């Protein structure tokens, strides 16, 4: 039974809405299980208060870093990182939910929502999950973005946990 | 007003272009990588006498967007060419975004500054002659450059400016 968590999301602090996500762990349940646990914060830490730092409009909003808060920082539960599970899904189009990495077998915690099919990055980025309920809250999410990624306003994942 | 000048640093994921605009600009070291989506800073700085404003863009080391460099290249006056001396494939990649500098201007006579960075570290594995011999071969100049030390951060920008000066 794929698990499904929830995003609260506040801007500036500000309520802005909740985003719910399927995790496919039927196909990457090692993947699938990272972003679960850092969604109740189960080990002591996740993203519960984490920003999206990166939202490019057009394409994905990206967050995830709840150890720099700077866009570089990020954990996993198993280790600092850890490696491509597979590549068995793509990205097909808006609320894709899908693994940022720095390269080959670098998975953290940096996950990135889909606003537009992004093909190209098939193959290099592990897709593990889609949205479910609030597609239009990540919609909402895009005009604080610019072209280079950097935020207007705070977007804070302002609680999170499992449903 | 001063005259502006629009310098472009490009080269492979991870040779420095950040940590190097981000020391010019701001004195400080970033350690953390950060890839680079795109960034553009601006410094105004004296060279020769003169005092000149630089318009740096940082641009991204991605090889997936390789394409879509065209137009910064079309816009920019000169050109950083970063690589790190402890990364040979990095020095092996400059070659191929000089060649598409010049089809992209259409001109062998673009101004170019080689930039062997990351002179700090123990690792070495670019000989200096060669990167001297390769700079040579291209009719530019060759800095080495540590972004953590700061040596020749300020020379690298600065000779740019001086190859874009006797061009125009
Ligand atoms: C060339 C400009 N440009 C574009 C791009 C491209 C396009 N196209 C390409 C596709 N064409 C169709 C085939 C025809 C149309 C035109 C248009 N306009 C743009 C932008 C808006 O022009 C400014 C991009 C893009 C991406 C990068 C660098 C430059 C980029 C880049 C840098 S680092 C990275 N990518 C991976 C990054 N890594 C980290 O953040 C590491 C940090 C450290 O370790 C943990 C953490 C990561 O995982 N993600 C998670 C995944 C989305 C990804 N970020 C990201 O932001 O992609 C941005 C974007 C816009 C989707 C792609
Ligand atoms: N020791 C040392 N490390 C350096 C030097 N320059 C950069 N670094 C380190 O090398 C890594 C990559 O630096 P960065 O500036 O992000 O490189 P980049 O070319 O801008 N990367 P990208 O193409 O993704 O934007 C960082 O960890 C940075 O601290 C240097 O001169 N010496
Ligand atoms: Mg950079």
């Amino acid at each position: 039974v794929n698990p499904t968590v929830f995003f609260d999301i506040a801007v500036d602090g500000e309520p802005l809405g909740r985003v719910s996500f399927e995790l496919f762990a039927d196909k990457v349940p090692k993947t699938a299980e990272n972003f679960r646990a850092l969604s109740t914060g189960e080990k002591g830490f996740g993203y519960k208060g984490s920003c999206f730092h990166r939202i490019i409009p057009g394409f994905m909003c990206q967050g995830g870093d709840f150890t720099r808060h700077n866009g570089t920082g990020g954990k996993s539960i198993y280790g600092e990182k850890f490696e491509d599970e597979n590549f068995i899904l793509k990205h097909t189009g808006p609320g894709i939910l899908s693994m940022a990495n720095a390269g080959p077998n670098t998975n953290g915690s940096q996950f990135f929502i889909c606003t537009a099919k992004t093909e190209w990055l098939d193959g290099k980025h592990v897709v593990f999950g889609k949205v479910k309920e609030g597609m239009n809250i990540v919609e909402a999410m895009e005009r604080f973005g610019s072209r280079n990624g950097k935020t207007s306003k705070k977007i804070t994942i302002a609680d999170c946990g499992q449903l | 007003s001063m005259t502006e000048y629009k310098l472009v640093v490009v080269g492979a994921d991870g040779v420095g272009k950040s940590a190097l605009t981000i020391q010019l600009i701001q004195n400080h070291f970033v350690d953390e990588y950060d890839p680079t989506i795109e960034d553009s800073y601006r410094k105004q700085v004296v060279i020769d006498g003169e005092t000149s404003l630089l318009d740096i863009l940082d641009t991204a080391g991605q090889e997936e967007y390789s394409a879509m460099r065209d137009q910064y290249m079309r816009t920019g006056e000169g050109f950083l060419l970063v690589f790190a001396i402890n990364n040979t494939k990095s020095f092996e990649d400059i070659h191929h975004y000089r060649e598409q500098i010049k089809r992209v201007k259409d001109s062998e006579d673009v101004p170019m500054v080689l930039v062997g960075n990351k002179s700090d570290l123990p690792s070495r594995t670019v000989d200096t002659k060669q990167a001297q011999d390769l700079a040579r071969s291209y009719g530019i100049p060759f800095i080495e450059t540590s972004a953590k030390t700061r040596q020749g951060v300020d020379d690298a920008f600065y000779t740019l400016v001086r190859e874009i000066r006797k061009h125009k």
